[PDB]
RNA sequence: UGGCCCUCGAGUGCAAAGGCAGAAGGGAGCUUGACUGCAAGACCCACCCGUCGAGCAGGGACGAAAGUCGGCCUUAGUGAUCCGACGGUGCCGAGUGGAAGGGCCGUCGCUCAACGGAUAAAAGUUACUCUAGGGAUAACAGGCUGAUCUUCCCCAAGAG
RNA sequence: GGCCAGUGAGACGAUGGGGGAUAAGCUUCAUCGUCGAGAGGGAAACAGCCCGGAUCACCAGCUAAGGCCCCUAAAUGACC
RNA sequence: AACCCAGAGCUAGCUGGUUCUCCCCGAAAUGCGUUGAGGCGCAGCAGUUGACUGGACAUCUAGGGGUAAAGCACUGUUUCG
RNA sequence: AUCCCGUGUGAAUCAGCAAGGACCACCUUGCAAGGCUAAAUACUCCUGGGUGACCGAUAGCGAAGUAGUACCGUGAGGGA
RNA sequence: AGACAACCUGGCGAACUGAAACAUCUUAGUAGCCAGAGGAAAAGAAAGCAAAAGCGAUUCCCGUAGUAGCGGCGAGCGAA
């Protein structure tokens, strides 16, 4: 019953094993130029150490 | 147009496949899939490079006559 | 119990504030975690599943007909289940559907609102209906529905 | 806006410049040495650019990558006890 | 122009290091992978992020063929988030059937440089000053140090 | 890999180099050790130098560094 | 630009203080960013818990980068003849 | 979107109209422009009984003994 | 008229502070000022919601989600 961070469930998502799978970087419309064959090694990857700050923000949204 | 510190513009174009779609972008000031960039002041005008869509492959491509 | 709160005093006397000076108030959560950790945001934004989805998983995992009113006896999964239900009280949703699982399968069978998957197909052919992939050579046109199961209207 | 003066030049730099595994290793397909970036690809270690002598591992792992002007590029195929069963 | 000595001491688009005449040097014809979808195995960062990469699948170009090319000798030529324009994609679209909108694929707008960028948008004084702290941040001064300054001394052309 | 931290203006000596006159326990980096979070013995008195790095008692011995005329224990010991 | 009361026990990464006892191990004052550098976040370093012939000193074999030194054909300087 | 409005205007009116978070068709439901209506629900100066691992006159309400008096300020007010 | 203790309806209406800056926002439509009535007020049997299954006065409590949605979609608030 606390106030669970929006900004933040609306970006990541729980997998499965706990772990916070963040989509890549500068891949929303890119939005810099030309990219060359770069915006094909562009899909979901996880984090890490910084990971356990990331997750323990949307405790319950679980 | 004239290059310097004042009104500047990347001049980017597209190049839409003939009769065609996909792997290109049709809007007011949009680019395609390769983003391709002309000189305009350079003696150009009329590009097209038969390039690889996605309907079957390879094709004429070059838009902006 | 107790791991030496209740106060400050004792040995090597505490002083909180880390010992240091950041904030003697807690809740100064110090770099907020939005900014230089909001990454590139699309992943997560969408349009939601209109689906309420009250629960993750399936109905169940494959445990209809059973003797008692924990799945009406009947093979129809409604609003009525106690051992196995898709919400304790059931009803509050829109299309079942359901796959395999744990559980001895079950003896009696008649599986219906839909459903499908061969996971309730070849595995629930025992009773009630059974795998039937209707093939793709006997009409002229695109293949109809991937996977039918029999005894399921609609 | 660009600034300009009286001044110096600034902002210091690393690519970096070392080496990855040596000779006589189970050097895996990754990046042996790899001094500059945009280095080719190579089926093997490295041995040449430089002082009469070629070098040679006594173990490989399917191609590699090493620098294109200094170690490199590609020739001749090295792997000491080879690599198959009986 | 011809002959001789013709040896990174030339030429590489632009700074510089390294490298290069089995040439990316230079010229010409054909062309235009300045390819789509993926990609074992690794480098580089706290993270984000950046870089390289054989091979595979769907189609082409050059050469007789083997075979190369996923940009430009390499390293900079750049900048996320959010709000939005527009195309495609019957994915969804809260009575239903559509639609608006949203999602997904693709691209565009910000000397946002104080450029990991707090705003769409914001310059100064305060000898009227006030408050929270410290000499880890100055002024007088002690101390360390002390080129300069003061004093003395060496060799010594000369003035006398 | 997981739970709870603390700390980001450190100083000094030896050694290898930028700043300053290779002037400063001055300042800015790398490396080792100490202080800083360990006394004590010695340099008269000087935390950072040297030896050695303290569970405790003990009118118990032998040593390190540094010394051995007296003052605070210990050679005005031998030979040139 | 007040007096008194009330929200304001406001705010205060500032400063000061922070009250029993024993045992074991043991820090750092660095990097990357920050209108950020007397603030912190991540990582490195510390403690606890649960799995791994995983590591360290030394010898030998097996390479490269190339300081000191030296040299100084080449690049940038250099006196006598 | 809808609901309640300042201002300028202002249709239909039950084989008619509104609502279904743009709009439209269909379907369904509901039809307000005037009003009343117990109980479940809130709090307390004060009353009676009782309870409390609440405190005990530097505690607890400022006031458990004729103090929010005696005193301070013009006063509000502050306040043993 | 009680110069009315709280609860309740209505009119008007901040800042400090949070947003580690601050004019959006949030923080408070709280505190505070004022008017009226009851001991309950307010609201209340529904041009609702849902839906083509049906429920069906208002209010209150526990859930449904502190999800969805809204927002320099930042802080933060928060449905049905």
């Amino acid at each position: 019953k606390m106030k669970t961070h929006k900004a933040s469930a609306k970006r990541f998502r729980v997998t499965g094993k706990g772990k916070i799978v963040r989509r890549r970087a500068g891949k929303q419309h890119l939005l810099a130029k030309k990219n060359t064959k770069r915006k094909n090694r562009l899909s979901k990857l996880i984090q890490v150490d910084r990971s356990d700050y990331d997750n323990v923000i949307g405790a319950l949204p679980y | 147009m004239a290059k310097g510190k004042d009104v500047r513009v990347k001049v980017i174009l597209e190049c839409t496949g003939c009769v065609r779609k996909s792997v290109n972008k049709g809007s007011r000031g949009v680019s395609r899939y390769i983003t391709q960039k002309n000189r305009h002041n350079t003696p150009s005008r009329l590009e097209l490079r038969k390039f690889c869509p996605y309907c079957y492959k390879h094709t004429i491509h070059g838009e902006i006559k | 119990i107790a791991a030496g709160q209740g106060a400050s005093c004792g040995f090597g006397m505490r002083g909180q504030k880390s010992r240091s000076g950041p904030g003697i108030m807690r809740g100064f959560e110090g770099g907020q975690m939005p900014l230089y950790r909001r990454l590139p945001k699309l992943r997560g934004i969408a349009g939601g599943m209109h689906a309420g989805l009250p629960k993750y998983v399936n109905v169940n995992l494959t445990d209809i007909e059973n003797a008692g009113f924990q799945d009406g006896e009947e093979v129809s999964l409604e609003t009525l289940k106690a051992k196995r239900v898709i919400n304790p009280s059931g009803r509050e949703r829109k299309l079942p559907l359901k796959i395999l699982a744990d559980g001895e399968l079950s003896k009696k069978l008649t599986i219906k609102a839909g459903a499908f998957s061969t996971s309730a197909k070849e595995k629930l052919e025992y009773a009630g209906c059974s795998l039937i992939v209707l093939p793709g050579r006997k009409k002229w046109v695109k293949p109809s529905v991937a996977k039918n199961l029999a005894r399921a209207e609609e | 806006a660009h600034k300009k003066g009286a001044g110096s030049t600034k902002n210091g730099r690393d690519s970096p410049g070392q080496r990855l595994g040596v000779k006589i290793y189970g050097d895996q397909v990754a990046k042996p040495g790899a001094i500059i970036v945009r280095q080719r690809g190579t089926k093997f270690h490295a041995g040449k650019n430089v002082g009469i002598g070629k070098d040679h591992t006594i173990f490989s792992l399917i191609d590699g990558l090493v620098k294109f002007e200094k170690f490199g590029p590609d020739r001749k195929k090295i792997s000491v006890y080879p690599r198959e069963i009986v």
